[PDB]
DNA sequence: ATCGGATGTATATATCTGACACGTGCCTGGAGACTAGGGAGTAATCCCCTTGGCGGTTAAAACGCGGGGGACAGCGCGTACGTGCGTTTAAGCGGTGCTAGAGCTGTCTACGACCAATTGAGCGGCCTCGGCACCGGGATTCTCGAT
DNA sequence: ATCGAGAATCCCGGTGCCGAGGCCGCTCAATTGGTCGTAGACAGCTCTAGCACCGCTTAAACGCACGTACGCGCTGTCCCCCGCGTTTTAACCGCCAAGGGGATTACTCCCTAGTCTCCAGGCACGTGTCAGATATATACATCCGAT
């Protein structure tokens, strides 16, 4: 058979049955998300590859990632995302 | 081998992509200009996906290819993967 | 203030419709912390069996959850040695319209019907999922040494 | 929160937590990673995805429609001050265009 | 006699049209042998997958609509409604892909 | 027909209603409760568990969370009760 | 009886004489208090190297240079010689910094 | 020590200067006021993400390096101050 | 070679290929670095370098001095035609603009 | 103190190689060490997706090869490529 | 078509001032030798997808014609911008003083990489029924010539 | 200002089909537990340069008057796109046939990371001098009003 391709199908299928429970999505529009999908993570992480190397650092922690979050997206979509990603870190770590 | 193939972009599939971007009229030269610029665009896509397919050391042009040379000139496309 | 009052609405709802087999107060003169006692459902192998349990309110509710702990030692594969409990209503998905009856409730049906899917102990969770009959013997035998 | 159940549960989140830590762990970004950087990502990207399909949704609903296709993709994003901005140079297959006409050419 | 609609409230209605739909407007044929026939210069005896085809042409028909959009505006700019190839390259000049 | 005052209330405060807010899902809830759930909690609904971030972010610009029609209707039969809050 | 030149000599000669030089254009106090102006706007209690806002105005000044030519172009395009901010506008949307 | 109204220190003789180098012959009056503008936002834009960058380091001055690297990354590439 | 001189003077370049293979190998580009991968690269930059180093020097030599200042980068940068579309979106500091005038300013005759 | 590394020995080696009269300035110095800094990055990071694109883990001369292809334009990639392999062979054997 | 003012720009000369080019000490990074292991090269196999072909039908392209509206040229008005001049403002240069904060060094603790077992999350393949496309008939709404 | 007729578009009901979504089996990657070396967090110290102030010159900004030439509106001409009918061309679709090359697996060898030792190349620092910027005095190119 195929070798096994991951995806964010499963995830991004989870999320969408949440803000409309009754709404599908086509194949394409699926593949459009997971292209979107990759696109983002690619520029934030790539964002913050170079915030730690100005610095001298050799780790990339949560607060590169908040400060490419904040320099990447739009005024108020970053200030949504942040305090989404910092929620989530104090309920990961308590 | 072919030659003159850019004939097959006719008048009225011109004036369709005039008429979604919103002209209402259109001058009779227009259409050798569209020609022209649609070709300088084609190679300079298709030279960078070449590019790709024979440093990959393959015989055919793959999507992925496609994709990459446009995110590489800054024209991302959505849609065929990536 | 706003967490006070709401406290001081819970003990009103609490006083002028009592629970059904549960009973929470605060056992300090803080209103932050109570105890609370909830006794073996009927339909479910710990008859007789009373569990003391201790809660926690964070001092931003009801936007933040409290936390309950049971004091006594009760097998089951939820709950821990130290009285933890695993329950996705009371952590994973808390909402501010939830009350304290709702989230006791939810234990008490726990106890009746335990979850499988995500147990915090695997290793009792399996004897569990394996057979019955141990599972009863070893569940009777601390409930009727370790609950009352 | 309290160990022994799988991350993205801890976090609350819906994307996965695991793969998004090999990724970065794996894609030639730095020699380490914190770990918190994989739960912060994931929630931005979780909250994004959201935020696209909610649009996506409403448009297709008014449309008459239950199942989300391009063209009600590039109707959410092209309609929003922030979205747009952000998917700027990026193509949506099969998304069409907006309908706008400029007040010169109509009729007098 | 015959009914007979006023120039230019047919090229609207067309306007109307095609800004609704979203399939693709040039035919598939002549756009994947005007491809082939420019790739064979680059490299001989290639092969093409049937996606990147398709690729090429969603990126050309985006490109060009862009243009033509920006093509609207330069002309309007100069007070009239008919574009004329001396917008194509103004707003290619000023886009950055002329200079 | 004009509603009660047991059935007018939000719950979250448990006490009078003031300033609605009605969400997509059409559960309706004070706007204080709104805006401490937005900076503390999961920023979906209290009731139904229903996302509303877009909704948030699109009415918070414009300031037209409230529920204009029905604040009315509340403050005109019970107007006694703002002095207190 | 006096000497004066007709209306465009003049300009034409400045025209020649700033493109040759290369010094900066803008007075450098007034620049300087316009940025630190907008820094502390953004976050207060801040200090400036001086060769932070010497790249500040190099790159506005280039910034500027650019769009003028872009302006002129645009102007010059609608057959006119005066630039109006509608070129201005007209070269900022077709660049892309405006939509 | 608040500063108020300084873009009026950037004068019409210097956007004549500016205007003359771009190559413009015929200037109209309104303008000075679109060029300080545009001039506005650029310069907002650039000083954002130079303050982001010397906050995530922890400092209290902006070096020249910050500049450099929020111009490169908005796309406009600087020779001459490092990089 | 004779794998007895130095690297850089093995391949015949002045720019260094040690540093060249610590800049590869300590830029998290990827987990190894091939042995002649620094020296391609060292190539390519020395004859970009001496290519407009050249260009700046006859600017200079036409302005009558003996020194390359960024006006004659600039200078040599603009007038060549891949150089000036390598660098299409670099500005250089001191650089000024190149001279030109449209053909409609110009006075009638 | 602080060490800090520049191109700028072996950019006055090349141009005394070009132009043994001419001189330099210092700014002149600081745009070269920019523009040498700029290409280097591009072309290592173009040559390090192009080896993640095929699944590879190492960046080999080929890498660079493609990568210079892509970036620069046809005469200068052209020219580019042939010093490369010039120098690879020669420092080979 | 110059005729001579009249202005500004280009050209040659003296001088003197700081930046450029080079010499010196040194120390940190690059070179040399060696070992081990895994990544990449090579060969063979499978089968999937790309290329090529034929016939039909019919949607879309091509060609022509009448004419109405839009592009372009020419005139005229007046007002807004250029040029030159005198007045007023604050930039620019120099020098002094002070301390906030960037840069560096030394300890040491807590976070992250590595390794082994192990099992449940997620991928691949199947199957089914409902959402959407399509067809046919009718109602609605722009559109245009004529009063 | 209007009424009516030809025409394009939207609504609604019935039929069919194919792909979205859920289920089952299973392989592998993510989780748990433990170990260890080292990154960076914190504290103390130095000394650099960023901020603030003061006095003098004169350079650039500012306000104003005159005038002219360029923008904007109006009128006219003519020719070139547009809308519609008819005929010719080939795109699209369904079907069949073949084999080229993409994708995968097993084996092996040789190329690069990691470690230690040693020494010399490039960096920080200091100093001599001439390239070029500035002031001064001619000489030519260019503009402007008008014979
Ligand atoms: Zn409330
Ligand atoms: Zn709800």
């Amino acid at each position: 058979k195929r070798s096994r391709k991951e995806s964010y199908s499963i995830y991004v299928y989870k999320v969408l049955k949440q803000v409309h429970p009754d709404t599908g999505i086509s194949s394409k529009a699926m593949g459009i998300m997971n292209s979107f999908v990759n696109d983002i993570f690619e520029r934030i992480a790539g964002e913050a590859s170079r915030l730690a190397h100005y610095n001298k650092r050799s780790t990339i922690t949560s607060r590169e990632i908040q400060t490419a979050v904040r320099l990447l997206l739009p005024g108020e979509l970053a200030k949504h995302a942040v305090s989404e990603g910092t929620k989530a870190v104090t309920k990961y770590t308590s | 081998v072919l030659r003159d193939n850019i004939q097959g972009i006719t008048k009225p599939a011109i004036r369709r992509l005039a008429r979604r971007g919103g002209v209402k009229r259109i001058s009779g030269l227009i259409y050798e200009e569209t020609r022209g610029v649609l070709k300088v665009f084609l190679e300079n896509v298709i030279r960078d996906a070449v590019t790709y397919t024979e440093h990959a050391k393959r015989k055919t042009v793959t999507a992925m290819d496609v994709v990459y040379a446009l995110k590489r000139q800054g024209r991302t496309l959505y849609g065929f993967g990536g | 203030h706003m967490a006070l009052k709401r406290i001081n609405k819970e003990l009103s709802d609490l006083a002028r419709d009592p629970p059904a087999q549960i009973s929470a107060g605060p056992v300090g003169d803080d209103m932050f912390h109570w105890q609370a006692t909830i006794m073996g459902p009927n339909d479910s192998p710990y008859q007789g069996g009373v569990f003391f349990l201790t809660i926690h309110f964070p001092t931003d509710y009801p936007f933040k959850p409290p936390k309950v702990a049971f004091t006594t030692r009760i097998y089951h594969p939820n709950i821990n040695s130290n009285g933890s409990i695993c329950l996705d209503i009371l952590r994973s998905q808390w909402s501010p319209a939830l009350t304290i009856s709702k989230v006791l409730l939810s234990i008490a049906s726990l106890l009746d019907d335990p979850n499988p899917d995500d147990p915090k102990v695997p290793e009792i969770a399996r004897i569990y999922k394996t057979d019955r009959d141990k599972y009863n013997r070893i569940s009777r035998e601390w409930t009727q040494k370790y609950a009352m | 929160s309290a160990k022994a159940c799988t991350r993205s549960s801890r976090a609350g989140l819906q994307f996965p937590v695991g793969r998004v830590h090999r990724l970065l762990r794996k894609g030639n970004y730095s020699e380490r990673v914190g770990a918190g950087a994989p739960v912060y990502l994931a929630a931005v990207l979780e909250y994004l995805t959201a935020e696209i399909l909610e649009l996506a949704g409403n448009a297709a609903r008014d449309n008459k429609k239950t199942r989300i296709i391009p063209r009600h993709l590039q109707l959410a994003i092209r309609n929003d001050e922030e979205l747009n901005k952000l998917l700027g140079r990026v193509t949506i297959a099969q998304g069409g265009v907006l309908p706008n006409i400029q007040a010169v050419l109509l009729p007098k | 006699k015959p009914h007979r609609y006023r120039p230019g409230t047919v090229a609207l209605r067309e306007i109307r049209r095609y800004q609704k739909s979203t399939e693709l407007l040039i035919r598939k044929l002549p756009f994947q042998r005007l491809v082939r026939e420019i790739a064979q210069d680059f490299k001989t005896d290639l092969r093409f997958q049937s996606s990147a085809v398709m690729a090429l042409q969603e990126a050309c028909e985006a490109y060009l609509v862009g243009l033509f959009e920006d093509t609207n505006l330069c002309a309007i700019h100069a007070k009239r409604v008919t574009i004329m190839p001396k917008d194509i390259q103004l707003a290619r000049r000023i886009r950055g892909e002329r200079a | 027909a004009i509603p009660s005052l047991s059935e007018c209330q939000c719950g979250i405060c448990m006490e009078i209603l003031v300033e609605p807010v009605t969400l997509p899902c059409n559960h309706t809830l004070c706007k204080p409760c709104f805006q401490s759930t937005v900076e503390k909690a999961s920023l979906c609904c209290p009731f139904c568990r229903r996302r509303v971030s877009s909704w948030t972010r699109y009415h918070t610009r414009r300031n037209s969370l409230v529920n204009v029609e029905l604040w009315t209707i509340i403050q005109k039969h019970y107007p006694r009760e703002c002095k207190l809050r």
